[PDB]
DNA sequence: TGGAGTACAAGTGTGAGGAAAAGTAGTTGGCGGAAGTAAAGCAGT
């Protein structure tokens, strides 16, 4: 039922998507000239679209200048019957070269119809066949709040040769939610961002299998989700353990000169320092002009957070938290 | 796995002690209608020890021993190919103050130059300097001298004094 | 086999696979006609 | 290939004698079967000979060496011994040769590791090829010990032992020369006999028609309807024996049939012993510092208070002991709604029997129909 | 308001964590993580029954075949009475017949008379719109979709003296343009495959396509799934496929693509939450609760949870739970291939502050897989929730109230033929064991009364005398006919072979028979160290093999003894493969067959290397 | 048994041929040679 | 009593289908002007 972290390849699925996106090219390029009058077959297909690499879907905000008038000239059966004839007469030749199941799969998807059989359901390799069991048992026992048993499943799941980054870091709440003889959870997140923190440019030209960016890769212009989770989890733990200078020096070491979220937590690391240093327990020389740095850091790092892209902070309340730290100072 | 390289490794290896230089550009075509921002690796420049960028910055005499250094490690030098060079301090002219030197090497320059002159050394806020010498001719004529590329140019002074702001000849 | 096909690429022949027309009278099955290449040429160059 | 396929055949037999209490002459019987196999390889013209061998072949010649020795072990007790990763059938290439592995080609080193277990009667048809290249007929006693078969099938679903002799009279009535469910041979062609010619396959269909007729045609009011509601409810039940948990493994391996996503219906303690079986899968099946560091942060045992040193007196009960609960559950012994619940017991004993013999239902819907419409033909 | 959004997107997925903190120094959990805190929440069914009546693919155009809502008619407009719960589903021969009130659980009414109105086409979509809370009432009109036409119905003036549901209709609009329509929504406003239209819905049933429309037709989205909803009542529609979400205001000339879902996900379902701002979306791999914007109602993107299943036939149903401080949202993803549900809990609060709690899943009835699940509004910390399901290959609509605190007909349709000729011909063998078991219940009973006597010891002394004679005749024939270079029965006797049942006396016979042959030419297999394949454990002795089989059939047997006493004999008279030739046999034949191979295969025929 | 010493974690390390010069506990490249029991002689002057 | 035939069930001909380790390819990152005192033949008006 759940997703499996397997780079599973089979020839019959390598055919039927090469069979599909080939036909998609011709029926589009047919529409690319009938709309005018009025080389792997997949990579050439993905040279039209931009892969999102921050999200699953490339969302575009609508209250903007992406506005467009409606094409009211609709598509009827008279136009649709002729725009698919010359592709299908040009598609009829490799349909005999594929298998009988692929030839019936393509005729099914030519008119709608969605496959009712999953590409993972007949792997039958006895190793992958146990991964499919051990992942569906993994998410099920995480769901049942059964942590001492789900720890045993994930310990045996990461040792089978072929498992991936998918199941690895996502369900590593099993260390943090355990708290019996835990590894504190945060040390596993440090493990992830040591060996998977890449600085490669996201190449976007190769067809991707078995890695999909928005939760497991870490390229430039996308700080990885386990990287920013390592930031927030080591800040909440940093507050619950009252070391703040370790993280504030640790976040100091990468300038991520692209995003805004690591600037806000680098702002928020000083704001937690300005909270704790401004107690002063009097009932007075260096403790005043120490805090006035941290007040200044927050007003700049939040300002440079706004300089970057979309990360809508409450930039009004956070100013009103620093003013209350100066009323403690006066 | 990325790790921190300490300068004791670069002494054993007989290599440099280089920190990575990152340099983000701007590709504004047509007055900034299409901006392209790319952080680019520009090689590793070598890094002075016990600076901001060395890994021995805020570090105890105990911890310098645990990282294979002298307990009172001084810093201030660069490790380049194991050889341990440093930048020599120089004496230069005081900044931003017009000195009033007389020099026989000024009459060597052109005809009717006296030995007199006012030499100023102006430095920018990025510590880059510029010298502007102000020569006295034997005609009542005063010239402004500067070296731009490696050449040396000689414009008259009331050309500049009328170019800086809107002036009368009584101001 | 692919050590042999790389020798013809200097010559300039478009070494592609066979057809179902080129399958029956050559002793090879019709389904496995992908690993079985036929190299022709083009007459101008 | 033959030097390593024999080397893995050696490691399967050496497992059996050392651990499963097999007699030492079992290896001696197996070599003549292996050596005549090589003579069939020898007879073929060496240029483009294409010898047919598969990890199913090292099971088939192991089965013939155990039914010439006339043992009660079967492919019911072979597919349970390989899906539980006991004898080196799966990933046999990865562990065993260690020097021939590097030189072997990419296809020959993929045929040795048994990636997919035998299905839809794949293991029967390899015996048919094996009984056709070498003659297991006319040299060896091709007589399946069908008395040691049904005693497992009696104790499998906790039926009364009367059905052991209710079955054999049905077998004796519909049989060739009364006894001798003879094992079939196929030297013929790439045509898989749909006659249910396999002798082991014939005994199952007799066991199906027996358990139907002895309960359906009960004029003697001996087997009541509420006993079926104390048996079908009793058989459709999960327990933690090593036969039950081992049967759960074989449900996992086969994706085609239903009752393969049966792990949703598992329990607490039945899951833990699956994970203790998982320490018998990895042992068959410069940037190693990254995995060494992660295996420190995920130690494979429990974090503390494990079940190794001081655990219990008993947790797991054995196959002799759950039947002492099953037969003590169906304690009462002394029509439209009667034949409805006879369909509740029959489809469940059928489903539990397909997973032990690696055949589909269409492999068994034929095997009922070739038996049922040959058995009424005795009277007419 | 939190801190961590993108503006374009917003996350709270499976167990990494949220990404926000205000640092509110207030001693009251000084963090506003997007995960609220509580204890567990497990869900238990309360089963009821409400009503009743290529293969590797499925067609996306079918949407629903059942519907249910608290409905309000014009009789409830005028009169003070309010609140009538109904149900409307498709059933019959081809499923072309279209047709109440909750007493204490949702049950069919007393009069049990469904208004089985007829359409001459199978029904593909049954839906009611539901009404806005800013309209005052609940609407009473149901739109339906066939393979051939489009009809609109209207529920009109149900009674209380008969509780009969009399309806009206509209003239069914057929396919003027011939393409299959997909989804209607009201809030005749339709979306055909690639193109849509606004419908002029009439009041008159005693007796159309408006002239403003549009299209979204993508040449390369090969699937046939489209979907439309009015977005927050502003005469703005959202036009879907499995690849993008197109917002269209049909009041103006304006169209904007928001979702683009081609690269790593696709759009599965979109159920409009009656919260006119907060409305849920289901892609593959993620559940998105993208709401409406406060100021300019175009599209807001709110806190989304990723979806660990991956499938091609996923659907969702959403039910609001209205509470004092907040509003919960339970979101039920299901699939047509399996029975399991997967639900997640979002909490809408006052200032557009969403949260998330955790994830859970429940099971269903072991026959069928769900194709329609439908919630009940229930007229309005121990959460209760109620809904009703409709499975595949079953037309039995059940009823489930989740609270916080396997016969196949192929086995049925095989046996019991309709031949009165062979009605007793099968019973002739059934009557044969009516004679033969009584023949054998006393033939073994003859051996029961003979207990350690000498007349049966005479039978085994003769058996120990008759074993050796026919064996030694055979042992020499293997020696006289030895040089063949090319079998063990112990059943050559024919007298009775069935006239002794006393196992410890019988155990010393075959041990003496092993003692009788100490020299060569004959070897024997074991019995106590090999019989463990039936019991899967230690077997010390063959005499206590019976002990765990006597204690295996104590209770379930008449007299419990003579059945087990002869199965043990049937094993030993089948496991008696005892006439193996000795060491002279295998060694000569292992080397003679190796002679038949060349020196090419001598090295390839070699054991014992490690 | 011939051994070396890692320059970082000070773990003793036998290094065969066709091995990269690395530590095998950490991954440190610089790797220093230990001294074994071997006779050298001096005058005590 | 007879033969029609239509089925049922058997038998023969023929290449298509699911599998994995090696290899290839496919695309990036990344590395090696404040110096004197003096002569001379050459220019200038
Ligand atoms: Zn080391």
């Amino acid at each position: 039922m759940f997703e499996v972290p397997i780079t599973l390849t089979n020839r019959k699925f390598a055919q039927r998507r090469k069979l599909k996106y080939q036909y998609i090219n011709y029926i589009s390029r047919r529409f690319d000239r009938i709309s005018k009058k009025s080389s792997d077959e997949e990579r050439k297909f993905w040279k039209k679209y931009e892969k999102p690499e921050k999200s699953f879907e490339i969302w575009r905000t609508v209250s903007s200048q992406n506005k467009q008038p409606i094409n009211k000239q609709k598509m009827t059966y008279h136009n649709f019957k002729k725009i698919e004839k010359i592709p299908l007469r040009k598609m009829e030749i490799p349909l005999l070269h594929c298998t009988k199941e692929n030839k019936l799969y393509f005729q099914s998807i030519s008119r709608g119809l969605e496959p009712l059989k999953t590409s993972t359901s007949e792997v039958r390799n006895y190793r992958t066949r146990h991964i499919v069991t051990l992942t569906d048992l993994l998410h099920l026992n995480v769901s049942r709040h059964n942590w001492s048993l789900a720890y045993k499943i994930f310990a045996t799941l990461i040792r089978i040769p072929g498992v991936q980054i998918k199941s690895l870091w996502g369900i590593g709440v099993e260390i943090l939610d355990n708290l019996s003889n835990s590894s504190s959870g945060l040390d596993f997140l440090q493990w992830m961002c040591q060996i998977y923190s890449s600085k490669s440019r996201f190449v976007q030209n190769i067809n991707y299998r078995s890695i999909v960016p928005p939760f497991q890769t870490g390229s430039r212009t996308h700080t990885a989700k386990f990287a920013i989770t390592y930031l927030w989890s080591s800040l909440i733990n940093c507050q619950k353990s009252m070391l703040i200078d370790k993280i504030s020096e640790w976040v100091l070491t990468p300038p991520f000169m692209e995003d805004a979220e690591v600037w806000f937590i680098y702002a928020s690391c000083h704001l937690l320092k300005a909270d704790t240093l401004s107690r002063q327990f009097v009932n007075r020389d260096i403790k005043i002009n120490q805090v006035i740095k941290h007040i200044h850091y927050v007003r700049t790092f939040l300002k440079i957070c706004l300089d970057k892209g979309g990360f809508a902070v409450p930039s009004r309340l956070i100013e009103n938290q620093l003013k209350s730290f100066e009323s403690r100072l006066y | 796995v990325e790790r921190k390289v300490y300068p004791s490794e670069s002494r054993q290896r007989l290599t440099s002690y280089r920190g990575k230089l990152l340099l983000k550009l701007k590709w504004s075509v047509n007055n900034g209608e299409e901006n392209l921002f790319e952080v680019r690796d520009c090689g590793g420049l070598p890094v002075m020890l016990q600076s901001n960028r060395c890994h021995l910055n805020k570090m105890s005499p105990y911890e310098l021993v645990q990282h294979k250094e002298e307990s009172d490690e001084i810093g201030g030098y660069f490790i380049v190919n194991g050889i341990e060079k440093l930048i020599r301090m120089l004496i230069v002219q005081r900044r931003n103050h017009p000195m009033a030197i007389i020099r026989p090497s000024f009459a060597n320059r052109g005809a009717s130059y006296s030995h007199y002159g006012i030499q100023i050394r102006s430095v920018r806020p990025d510590q880059t300097s510029q010298t502007n010498v102000l020569h006295y001719l034997n005609d009542g004529q005063v010239t402004f001298r500067f070296s731009w590329r490696k050449n040396e140019y000689l414009v008259p002074v009331v050309m500049i004094l009328k170019a800086l702001c809107h002036t009368s000849d009584r101001e | 086999p692919s050590k042999v096909v790389s020798l013809f690429r200097v010559l300039g022949a478009i070494v592609k696979g066979a057809t179902v027309a080129q399958a029956e009278a050559f002793g090879i099955p019709k389904s496995t006609a992908a690993s079985y290449k036929i190299a022709t040429m083009k007459v101008p160059f | 290939f033959l030097k390593s396929f024999q080397f893995i055949l050696k490691r399967q037999i050496r497992w059996l004698i050392t651990e499963m209490r097999f007699p030492k002459e079992f290896e001696h019987v197996a070599k003549i079967i292996w050596l005549k196999i090589l003579k069939t390889i020898n007879d073929q013209p060496q240029e483009e000979l294409k010898l047919q061998l598969h990890m199913t072949s090292t099971i088939s010649i192991l089965y013939l060496a155990s039914t010439h020795l006339s043992l009660p072990v079967y492919t019911c007790d072979y597919i349970k011994w390989i899906c539980t990763a006991k004898m080196p059938y799966f990933q046999a290439s990865e562990i065993l040769p260690k020097s021939w592995r590097i030189q072997l080609p990419n296809y020959y080193v993929s045929i040795l590791e048994g990636s997919i277990s035998p299905f839809n009667g794949q293991l029967y048809n390899k015996i048919a090829l094996t009984c056709g290249m070498i003659h297991f007929k006319e040299f060896f006693n091709s007589e399946i010990s069908c008395q040691g078969l049904l005693l497992k099938l009696v104790m499998q679903c906790a039926l009364p032992p009367e059905f052991y002799f209710y079955t054999k009279q049905v077998i004796e009535f519909e049989e060739t020369d009364i006894r001798n469910l003879t094992l079939w041979e196929r030297t013929d062609e790439r045509h898989t006999g749909r006659v249910s010619n396999h002798a082991e396959l014939r005994v199952l269909s007799y066991f199906m028609l027996t358990i139907n007729w002895m309960l359906s045609f009960d004029r003697d009011r001996q087997y009541p309807l509420k006993w079926i509601l104390s048996l079908t409810e009793s058989l459709t039940q999960r327990t933690t024996t090593s036969e039950s948990i081992g049967r759960n493994i074989v449900k996992v391996v086969y994706p085609d049939k239903p009752t393969s996503s049966d792990y949703f219906q598992w329990s607490e303690e039945e899951t833990l012993e699956f994970l203790k079986w998982m320490e018998k899968q990895f042992l068959p099946t410069d940037q190693k510092i990254a995995r060494r560091k992660l295996y420190k942060i995920f130690p494979l045992d429990r974090e503390a208070n494990h079940d190794g040193e001081f655990n219990d007196s008993t947790h797991q009960l054995t196959f002799i002991e759950d039947l002492q609960e099953r037969y003590a559950k169906q304690t009462p012994f002394f029509p439209p709604a009667r034949k409805e619940a006879i369909g509740r017991l029959l489809t469940h004993i059928a489903s539990q029997l397909l997973v032990d013999f690696a055949i589909s239902k269409e492999q068994l819907k034929d095997c009922i129909s070739r038996i049922k419409n040959a058995c009424l033909h005795r009277m007419n | 308001l939190g801190v961590g959004v993108q503006g374009a997107s917003l996350y709270c997925p499976q167990e990494n964590y949220t990404t926000k903190k205000q640092e509110k120094p207030q001693w009251l959990r000084p963090v506003d993580d997007t995960l609220a805190e509580d204890a567990l929440d497990l869900h238990i069914v309360v089963k009821s029954l409400l009503c009743d009546t290529d293969a590797f693919f499925w067609d996306p155009t079918v949407a629903n075949r059942l519907d249910s809502q608290y409905i309000q008619t014009a009789s409830d407009l005028r009169n003070y009475r309010d609140g009538t719960e109904i149900i409307a589903y498709a059933s019959g021969k081809t499923g072309s017949v279209l047709n109440l009130t909750r007493q204490n659980t949702l049950h069919l009414n007393r009069h049990n008379n469904v208004t089985s109105i007829e359409l001459h086409s199978p029904i593909k979509s049954i839906k009611i719109p539901g009404a806005s809370e800013s309209i005052g009432r609940r609407s009473n009109l149901v739109g339906i979709i066939t393979e051939n036409s489009f009809q609109i119905f209207r529920i009109e003036s149900v009674h209380s003296r008969s509780c009969d549901v009399m309806v009206s209709s509209s003239e069914p609009l057929y396919f003027v343009e011939i393409d299959d329509l997909q989804v209607v929504d009201f809030a005749a406003i339709i979306d055909i495959k690639g193109n849509w239209s606004i419908g002029r819905i009439p009041k008159n049933f005693n007796n159309l396509i408006d002239n403003l429309h549009g299209t979204i037709f993508d040449p390369e989205e090969l699937s046939s799934w489209k979907r439309i909803e009015w977005f927050s009542h502003f005469q703005k529609i959202l036009v879907f496929d499995r690849s993008k979400m197109i917002e269209i205001d049909f009041m103006n000339n304006w169209q904007t693509e928001v979702v683009q879902a081609k690269a790593w996900s696709n759009i599965r379902d979109y159920k409009r939450i009656d919260d006119k701002n907060g409305i849920l979306l289901t892609s593959r791999e993620i559940i998105i609760v993208g709401a409406s914007e406060s100021n300019d109602p175009v599209r807001r993107i709110s806190w989304k949870h990723d979806l660990d299943p991956d499938d091609t036939t996923l659907r969702i149903t959403v039910q609001k739970v209205k509470k004092p401080d907040h509003i919960l949202l339970v979101a039920f993803v299901y699939s047509m291939r399996h029975k399991r549900i997967y639900m997640h809990v979002f909490s809408h609060r006052k200032a557009n502050l969403f949260q998330s709690l955790g994830c859970s899943t429940v099971l269903e009835i072991p026959g069928g897989t769900p194709t329609g699940i439908e919630t009940i509004l229930t007229l309005d910390f121990e959460l209760v929730v109620d809904f009703l399901v409709k499975l595949r290959n079953s037309s039995e609509v059940y009823y489930y109230a989740l609270s916080n605190t396997v016969d196949h007909p192929e086995w049925a349709s095989l046996f019991n033929n309709a031949d009165e000729r062979e009605k007793e011909s099968i019973g002739a063998l059934v009557s044969q064991i009516k004679l033969k078991e009584r023949e054998r219940i006393s033939r073994v009973q003859n051996l029961i009364e003979h207990e350690n006597s000498h007349d049966e010891d005479k039978y085994l002394q003769d058996l120990g005398y008759r074993l050796s004679i026919a064996t030694n005749e055979l042992l020499e024939s293997w020696q006289k006919t030895k040089d063949e270079s090319i079998h063990s029965k112990l059943k050559n006797l024919l007298e009775n072979s069935d006239s002794f049942a006393s196992i410890p006396e019988f155990s010393s016979l075959l041990d003496q028979f092993f003692q009788y042959y100490q020299d060569q030419d004959v070897t024997f297999i074991g019995f106590e160290k090999l019989l463990h394949l039936f019991l899967h454990e230690d077997v010390p002795g063959l005499d206590i093999f019976y002990n765990k089989l006597l204690q295996c059939w104590v209770l379930v047997s008449p007299q419990a003894e003579l059945l087990t006493k002869e199965i043990v004999k049937d094993i030993i008279w089948s496991l008696a493969r005892l006439e193996k030739p000795s060491l002279f046999e295998p060694i000569q034949n292992e080397i003679s067959r190796s002679l038949s191979g060349p020196y090419q295969d001598i090295i390839s025929s070699w054991d014992m290397d490690d | 048994t011939l051994k070396y010493i890692c320059a970082e974690c000070s773990s003793k390390l036998s290094l065969s041929r066709t091995d990269a010069v690395r530590c095998k506990d950490c991954g440190h490249r610089i790797l220093l040679k230990a001294r074994t029991k071997r006779l050298v002689q001096f005058e005590a002057r």
